[PDB]
């Protein structure tokens, strides 16, 4: 992979904006593709028996996906007619087509593919792409989020949290707990597209960088929860200070940046008369908590991970933006309390 | 303190002990390596 | 960012007379030492053979840690009266097999960027001939074993080629009395039974490394310390079948990047798993991070450092 | 509002409505601006240099970036703020019968006990 | 009886009843893209029949 | 004789069935052309000169000629009987009686659907199209067109150097 | 009639088959990086099918730009299978 | 189908019970086949033997918590005055929640979250008032 | 669209267009009615003004209206078996 | 009204057909043709039936890109047969 491994990940990179700037729903489905054909080669790299096994199933279960979209777009044809990516008209095709966008990010009834594909990737850029490549779908739920019916997405939205909040209790792989908390913050980014389609979007301004910032914290090789303890007392230890304040603005936490979007998600939903449903979202974040609660023991708790081999010479990784944006990830709460209003 | 005796505990494998899964071993450091043999290798003509 | 698309480019001004040779396996007495300082003569580097400080050599700054700064009880007198329970016997060996590792690394990195050829005194390709001749006797337990196979799957087949030129030297069963006559009186009183499991499993040791198809050549103890007959058998004998012919652009660009950075080589070194000869114990892991702190070389790493260079604030 | 009627689709900043004058010096910019010398603390707490404080001088650059890109977004949340008030104004005068007025009363309210 | 034991069992209920329902979630289903791709099939049917959306 | 496209429209599903069933990669590769080829004949009918030959030149002269060489590659264990397998006669019996119990209700007309849209009959008006057009007649008459949508043409440009360039990557 | 013209010409292959049967009595993965090229320069050419059907109402000038850009493109695709295809 | 749901609501506002029990069957085992849906998942032995046997155990336990939950409703309604409380439902919700003690011989579980069991189901009845909302609009 | 198109236009997406000939589409009487009256923003968001319009556009494309009456015509020709039935064609 | 009834019926064949899996995997790469086969005479039907004219291209498009699924993604079954001895949905690792 010399200069044309810019080229693959230029084209992911340019398939959103064909996502982005589009006003035909063929048009779309290219840019789906666009970034189908170029993520399996960054899954693959190396080539792993793992890696295998981990690309198949990041294709089948997401081919099929965009194939069920794309009968939505025909229906779209048969019925109201027009080829506009304004609104689905019919009940019949929004259906189809919710479904499809649950396969890529309501994944209530869809996150099976998840914590075995993002397991299966041998490196650590591969990482940051699959907590990318969920900007491109959400696009297409901003533009159409009228018409459709209600009943059957705050579903996709409150079985999400419930599955993800119970999905990453039993598992010690580190590549697996940030699948499942994907899932989690799926639940909250599903639930403000019917109430109020602003900070829907800044929901991913929150997520992404401090995804981001996560994996790149992980420069520094570890895959377990017990390669992650050793780094305290062998490696840099002020480094984990990062990768604590991080871990707690995953979850729910009034001082840091990851509870302003908390904010807002329940505030336009009390004001739509609704306290039952926000409630059950409150309640379900709790179970958040305890993953990152359990993964910030490695970097306060003593745990006994020595080892007889030791580091002195320095450590020079990638880090594109892992200095300037966990800055913003770990405090942004009195920097952005009318910045709602700046994304859209 | 914590001691190698709880590092084991959280070590590499379910995080929580199996119920019915516990025949699925623990994947490699740096990416496993699969079946290096199970196949044909340079055909034979008579 | 890697840059590929400019003038510093894999496989140009290289290959031609640049090929790694290493003579290692050749007893417990340094035969192989001194003959590898005269095999020097077509080959642009020679590399010194590694011991318990050999990590430490370079590394950041010059002069060597002292004891336990460097190692918790690492000596290589130690093991020449080797105790049971409590003590060395196994956590040298993998100090000595991660020292090997991290100047194989840079001795590739010397190959790799500017074609010169570098030659390795004891490989890591012969580290576990080292460890199976104390196997036999009872010093290291069976769960220790495990402990270094696990390592040796991993941190081997990341890279790509091992070694084009190999030279093996069997000596006489009686090389105890030219380990006698050597100058270090620590190195004296070696075990006999653990020189000649040596030998008996250099000899399975050679034969899966010429099952490879990388060039072997053997040398008695009469052909030893030549210049002249070296030199032109290494020449005249010609590179074939070997893994060491791989892809000049995918393949030589990867093994580049893992060879460059000291950290990423040595990441996969370190084991999750947990062993009674490894030190566990988080309470002395403390104390040594605080002392390697407060140490004149290092302290603050990388270039800038107070009370030690200092030239420019940005 | 969410989407746009009047203002124009896709734009650097406003352009459109230009005059509201943004804000010199204010409290809100010296707060980002703190983030931007905090993340040039940090940044040798990953890559391991002497002092945070008194280390490289390339912190000037982080400064500069978190002020930079901090003033356009802090401009782009004066105009938004500004819109959601003058279609909040326009939609009670050209209606008027939605909102209605009431002041001055007597009205008896429940006394509470102990 | 009660300081130690009664007036603290609020919280210790919903950790081992949750713990319980974490252990549901996790250990269930031993690998297998049959088993995951078999629970889609119900989702629809819940969707179309037990909910009554179109 | 008075149906046309309505005839061509079971046989469409009559070759589907070997794909909700397991029939193997040889037998239920068949069945994509049969309901291939029959499936023109549904394309053609309402006119289309350009695009109901296409079928036949990439998604039978093309797709599954690729699909050919795979089933050598990978998985051809000596092709089997599709009968005497267990499940596979199950789904295929049940895959076939889902459509045949809706072609006994074609008969008098109205037929009981699960959507909500009504069938009746639609001989005559199956096609719902007038002569209107006469030179340069059709909207697939003059089907692909470079102006207009130039867009387009950059992009599936752009997508078809991107396959070649990453399975070459991958083997 | 093309439906009568097609099944006429397939009956009687078949009776062919019949004459023969009834009368008487008494590896290498190399192969796969070709047949993908075929698919992916032949969608190309699907393309570049409409040419001479296509051009004859719409402007020359807007359409000779976007003619040519695919021809080039599939001579890239082309240029790629130049750096190291195999020994095939 | 929401329709059946709808139709829970109507009944109680009179006196009459004999159809609302009928009602609440389906309820119940509607929300227990899409439970019995999800158990296929995690590979049934052999075919219909013991397929049946897994989806068994599933639905009739579930129809049976809805049956009992119509019928002890009714009962401590015809029993004193008072139309419709959340004091009502609650002795209604302890009694759906003390027959999943039954299905396994452990005396507890069911029992031991009876009370937990019985406030979730008051709080359904607690949503008849307009100050509780599940889903909105505006 | 999350991000709009400016200066240059990639469209032609939208019904009732420059088509790529003078040959106009077959709803194209229809299709007009429904772009001149959500022109507007407060028409389609309200979706109460454009009803019956809208209708007459979902008659052109589908034909439910007609296939519906052309139905009851077919049915009651076939129902007169062995009594008066008009024949002129 | 008519004739859509009964490839919307076709759909759902191969739309299950898709969701179904029994050892092989060749058979969701089949339907996949087959569910953009039964897209292809839906689409093609709307627009020449209701004349659109400028429309008409947009199945063309479609049938290219539906070619390039079914050849970069069948092109990953072959890798399959490469690291494994034959294709099967029953040999998995990932967790």
């Amino acid at each position: 992979n010399p200069i044309i491994f810019i080229i693959i990940l230029l084209t992911i990179m340019l398939g959103t904006i064909i996502v982005m700037i589009s006003s035909h729903w063929l048009l779309v489905w290219i840019g789906f593709e666009m970034n189908m054909l170029a993520i399996i080669p960054i899954m693959m790299k190396n080539h792993n028996p793992r890696a295998t096994e981990a690309s198949t199933k990041y294709f089948l279960t997401q081919s099929t996906a965009s194939m069920l979209l794309m009968m939505a777009v025909i229906i779209n044809l048969m019925f109201s007619g027009q080829w506009t990516v304004m609104k689905l008209f019919n009940p019949m095709a929004s259906m189809l087509m919710t479904m499809a966008l649950a396969m890529k990010l309501g994944m209530a009834p869809f996150h099976f593919w998840v914590p075995e594909v993002t397991q299966g990737i041998p490196l650590s850029s591969g990482l940051i792409l699959l907590t990318w490549q969920k900007l491109a779908p959400m696009s297409v739920l901003y533009q159409i989020f009228p018409s459709i019916n209600l009943n059957l997405i705050l579903t996709l939205s409150v079985l999400s949290i419930l599955i993800g909040g119970w999905g990453g209790l039993n598992q010690t792989q580190l590549r697996k707990i940030m699948a499942y908390s994907s899932i989690a913050h799926m639940g909250w980014m599903t639930a403000v597209l019917p109430y109020n389609p602003t900070m829907t979007l800044l929901n991913l301004i929150i997520y992404i960088i401090m995804t981001s910032t996560m994996f790149t914290m992980f420069m520094a090789n570890s895959t377990t929860t017990t390669l992650s303890l050793s780094h305290t007392w062998n490696k840099t230890p002020i480094m984990t200070v990062l990768i604590l304040a991080t871990l707690l603005s995953m979850g729910g936490l009034p001082p840091l940046s990851g509870f302003m979007p908390k904010w807002m998600i329940i505030q336009e939903m009390t004001k739509n008369n609704s306290i039952i449903l926000p409630t059950f979202m409150a309640i379900t974040a709790l179970l958040n908590l305890y993953f990152y609660m359990r993964l910030t023991y490695s970097t306060t708790l003593t745990m006994f991970p020595s080892t007889n081999n030791m580091k002195m010479k320095w450590q020079f990784p990638l880090m594109k933006k892992m200095t300037f944006l966990p800055t913003m990830v770990v405090l942004s709460t009195m920097m952005l309390p009318l910045t709602p209003m700046l994304s859209v | 303190q914590p001691d190698v005796e709880w590092a084991e505990q959280y070590g590499g494998a379910v995080m929580y002990p199996t119920k019915e899964t516990a025949h699925w071993k623990p994947p490699p450091w740096n990416d496993v390596d699969p079946p290096k043999d199970t196949l044909v290798s340079n055909l034979t003509l008579n | 960012x890697x840059x590929x698309x400019x003038x510093x480019x894999x496989x140009x001004x290289x290959x031609x007379x640049x090929x790694x040779x290493x003579x290692x396996x050749x007893x417990x007495x340094x035969x192989x030492x001194x003959x590898x300082x005269x095999x020097x003569x077509x080959x642009x580097x020679x590399x010194x053979x590694x011991x318990x400080x050999x990590x430490x050599x370079x590394x950041x700054x010059x002069x060597x840690x002292x004891x336990x700064x460097x190692x918790x009880x690492x000596x290589x007198x130690x093991x020449x009266x080797x105790x049971x329970x409590x003590g060395n016997s196994y956590r040298l060996q993998a100090w000595l097999y991660a020292s090997r590792l991290l100047q194989y690394a840079d001795a590739l990195e010397h190959l790799l960027s500017t074609g010169q050829g570098v030659v390795l005194e004891r490989s890591i390709y012969s580290d576990f001939v080292f460890l199976e001749a104390m196997y036999r006797q009872g010093f290291i337990r069976k769960q220790c074993v495990d402990h270094y196979n696990q390592v040796k799957k991993v941190t081997i087949c990341e890279y790509l080629p091992p070694h084009v030129v190999v030279y093996v030297d069997v000596p006489v069963p009686e090389v105890q009395s030219r380990i006698q006559k050597k100058g270090n009186p620590h190195e004296m009183k070696i075990t006999s039974a653990y020189l000649q499991d040596i030998e008996n499993a250099y000899k399975g040791t050679f034969l899966p490394e010429m099952s490879e198809k990388c060039e072997v050549l053997q040398y008695s103890a009469w052909e030893a310390q030549d210049a002249e007959k070296v030199v032109e058998d290494i020449e005249y004998l010609k590179y074939d079948k070997g893994p060491w012919l791989d892809q000049n652009d995918r393949n030589l660009h990867k093994l580049r990047m893992l060879v460059q950075d000291k950290l990423e080589v040595l990441n996969y070194t370190s084991i999750p798993v947990f062993l009674p000869e490894v030190t566990v114990g988080a309470h002395q892991s403390d104390q040594v991070f605080q002392e390697f702190t407060e140490l004149p070389g290092r302290k603050y790493r990388a270039g800038y450092n107070e009370d030690v260079g200092d030239k420019w604030i940005w | 509002x969410x989407x746009x009627x009047x203002x124009x689709x896709x734009x650097x900043x406003x352009x459109x409505x230009x005059x509201x004058x943004x804000x010199x010096x204010x409290p809100r910019l010296a707060f980002v601006g703190f983030l931007g010398y905090c993340s040039g603390l940090i940044d040798n707490a990953i890559r391991r240099r002497p002092v945070l404080l008194a280390g490289l001088h390339r912190q000037l650059l982080y400064i500069t970036s978190f002020v930079f890109v901090g003033y356009y977004l802090l401009k782009r949340q004066d105009y938004m703020y500004a819109v959601r008030d003058h279609d909040m104004f326009s939609y009670i005068k050209s209606h008027x019968x939605x909102x209605x007025x009431x002041x001055x009363x007597x009205x008896x309210x429940x006394x509470x006990x102990x | 009886l009660l300081d130690l034991i009664w007036l603290e069992a609020i919280l210790p209920k919903t950790i081992s009843l949750a713990q319980m329902k974490a252990s549901t979630l996790v250990t269930n289903q031993k690998g297998l893209i049959k088993l995951y791709f078999l629970s889609f099939l119900i989702t629809i049917l819940i969707s179309m029949i037990l909910f009554n959306f179109h | 004789m008075l149906y046309i496209v309505f005839i061509l429209s079971v046989i469409f599903v009559m070759g589907f069935v070997g794909f909700s069933s397991k029939p193997s990669p040889i037998y239920g590769g068949l069945g994509l052309i049969v309901s291939g080829g029959v499936g023109c004949g549904i394309v053609l009918n309402f006119g289309g000169s350009f695009l109901g030959l296409m079928v036949f030149l990439i998604y039978l002269g093309g797709m599954m000629v690729v699909f050919g060489y795979t089933t050598a590659m990978a998985t051809e264990q000596y092709p089997e009987i599709w009968l005497s397998n267990k499940a596979v006669l199950g789904a295929f019996v049940t895959g076939l009686l889902m459509e045949f119990f809706m072609v006994y209700y074609v008969l008098k007309d109205k037929e009981v659907e699960v959507v909500f849209e009504f069938n009746g009959l639609g001989d005559w008006v199956i096609y719902d199209t007038g002569d209107s057009g006469f030179f340069s007649e059709e909207a697939m008459g003059i089907a692909a067109l470079y102006s207009y949508g130039t867009w387009l043409v950059i992009v599936t440009g752009w997508s078809l150097l991107i396959g070649v360039v990453v399975i070459m990557e991958i083997t | 009639n093309l439906m009568l013209a097609l099944l006429t010409n397939f009956t009687l292959a078949t009776l062919l088959v019949i004459i023969a049967f009834w009368l008487p009595q008494l590896f290498s993965m190399k192969f796969f990086l070709v047949a993908i090229t075929f698919l992916l320069f032949d969608l190309e050419i699907a393309l570049l099918l409409p040419l001479p059907w296509a051009s004859q109402t719409a402007n020359l000038n807007t359409m000779l730009t976007m003619a040519l850009f695919l021809i080039i493109l599939l001579a890239v695709s082309l240029a790629y299978e130049w750096t190291q295809k195999g020994l095939e | 189908a929401k329709t059946v749901l709808r139709q829970y609501w109507d009944i109680p506002e009179g006196t009459e019970c004999h159809r609302k029990t009928y009602a609440t069957t389906s309820i119940g085992g509607a929300a227990g086949l899409v439970v019995s849906a999800y158990s296929v998942a995690l590979k049934t032995p052999t075919s219909f033997l013991e397929g049946v046997a897994r989806t068994g155990r599933y639905t009739f336990t579930a129809a049976a918590i809805g049956a009992i939950f119509g019928l002890t409703s009714c009962i401590s309604a015809q029993v004193r005055e008072k139309p419709d409380d959340p004091l009502n439902y609650l002795i209604g919700g302890c009694a759906g929640g003390l027959i999943l003690g039954a299905r396994t011989r452990s005396y507890g579980i069911g029992a031991a979250a009876c009370a937990y069991m019985g406030l979730t189901a008051a709080l359904v009845k607690m949503g008849q008032l307009e100050g509780w909302q599940v889903f909105a609009e505006p | 669209q999350k991000r709009l198109g400016v200066d240059l236009d990639r469209w032609m997406t939208i019904q009732s267009a420059e088509q790529p000939h003078k040959i106009p589409s077959r709803c194209h009487a229809f299709e007009k009615e429904w772009i001149e009256c959500a022109h507007g923003i407060g028409s389609i968001r309200a979706e109460k003004e454009c009803k019956i319009e809208f209708e007459d556009f979902r008659e052109c494309l589908l034909r439910q209206k007609t296939m519906k009456r052309l139905h009851a015509i077919r049915r009651q020709r076939e129902k007169l078996i062995k009594e008066g039935k008009y024949t002129p064609p | 009204s008519m004739v859509y009834m009964n490839i919307m019926m076709a759909f759902t064949v191969s739309l299950v057909g898709l969701l179904m899996y029994r050892s092989h995997l060749m058979s969701s790469l089949l339907c996949l043709e087959g569910m953009m086969l039964s897209l292809f005479v839906m689409a093609a039907l709307t627009i020449l039936n209701s004349h659109f004219t400028l429309a008409s291209m947009m199945p063309i498009i479609l049938l290219v890109f539906a070619a390039c699924e079914a050849a970069l993604g069948l092109s990953l079954l072959v890798m399959v047969s490469n690291t494994y001895g034959t294709d099967y949905v029953q040999n998995l690792n990932l967790l």
